[PDB]
């Protein structure tokens, strides 16, 4: 396939989990 | 044409989720319900930012396959 | 490691209307695919007893909840709710204004549904005042979607804009928010020029009131790996 492509950086903004770590 | 924006305060960025943050200065009187250009602001604020947040996402490790 | 994409669960309330409907639907339009509406009026009040929104929150597995309501105190009332192991995490009642435009008020483009949409944040309140903070990540939150370490270009399509009206100081009412949705066109000048086309809806939101968690839960909400 042509198309391109990036390869995104870790997110930085502290989002809420929905559920507990495991 | 011109694909640079010029900012007194840069903007900053959250390319994980594609997200971009402006604390520029913003007035009250041209974003007013009542001023009739308010939504050629809006966009032309936001075209910036957009511009801004693009230039940065081609900028990061990339490839054309 | 990562969870899931959070469904959301919009929620006609007692007093929803067909207006305040209308925009419910175009709104969730923006959440599809990870998004269900409920057809009936369910006798909700958030503020008085949370305990009917956990409810639907565990047994529709839906940790973002949107409930509509209004009154002539607080008009088109959208309450937007996430929850944290299907208890209450944080609340804010977001009024839309009248000046609010739906998807039949703009040119209908080509659209790829279940895209992962940019954002632009417009007030430097939305880093520094608790308010507006948490706006920012409700939203962030909300329809960013799937998380992925691979970028198409091509995928690249909507911006979703949250703009404050104005800049403002200690005491004052809260400005409101500014919620647009632009279309991208690119065009080349290497880098493209970017214009934006609206596409809607558009929705000046009204500050009502606001619950936050507490201490205890942020920690296991926000615990890391």
């Amino acid at each position: 396939s042509v198309m391109t492509l990036l390869q995104l950086p870790d997110p930085t903004t502290d989002l809420p989990r929905e559920k507990p770590l495991p | 044409l011109p694909v640079t924006v010029e900012k007194p305060i840069p903007v900053v960025y959250d390319l994980g989720n594609l997200a971009a943050f402006d604390s520029n200065v913003l007035d009250k009187n041209d974003l007013d319900s009542s001023n009739a250009r308010r939504e050629e602001k809006i966009k032309s604020l936001t075209r910036d930012n957009v511009q801004l947040l693009i230039n940065q996402l081609l900028s990061l490790p990339m490839k054309t396959t | 490691l990562v969870e899931n994409v959070k469904q959301a669960l919009f929620i006609p309330g007692q007093s929803c209307n067909k207006n305040l409907h209308d925009i419910m639907v175009d709104l969730s339009a923006l959440k599809k695919p990870d998004m269900k509406r409920f057809n009936r009026k369910n006798d909700i009040h958030p503020f008085e007893d949370m305990s009917p929104l956990e409810f639907f929150s565990e047994k529709n597995d839906c940790s973002l909840m949107v409930l509509m309501t209004s009154s002539k105190k607080r008009k088109n009332n959208m309450t937007f709710i996430r929850t944290f192991g299907y208890k209450i995490y944080d609340m804010i009642e977001l009024m839309v204004a009248d000046n609010f435009k739906l998807l039949s008020d703009f040119k209908k483009l080509t659209f790829t549904v279940g895209l992962k949409p940019m954002f632009t944040f417009q007030g430097a309140a939305f880093d520094t005042h608790p308010v507006y903070k948490q706006i920012k990540s409700l939203f962030l939150d909300f329809f960013r979607g799937e998380s992925t370490d691979l970028q198409d270009v091509a995928g690249l399509q909507h911006v979703i804009s949250m703009t404050i009206q104005g800049d403002f100081q200690d005491g004052e009412p809260l400005p409101n928010v500014l919620f647009r949705v632009y279309k991208l066109k690119s065009y080349k000048s290497r880098l493209p020029r970017i214009e934006l086309v609206e596409i809607g809806p558009r929705l000046d939101f009204k500050i009502g009131r606001i619950h936050t968690p507490s201490p205890d839960m942020v920690t296991e909400a926000h615990k890391k790996p």
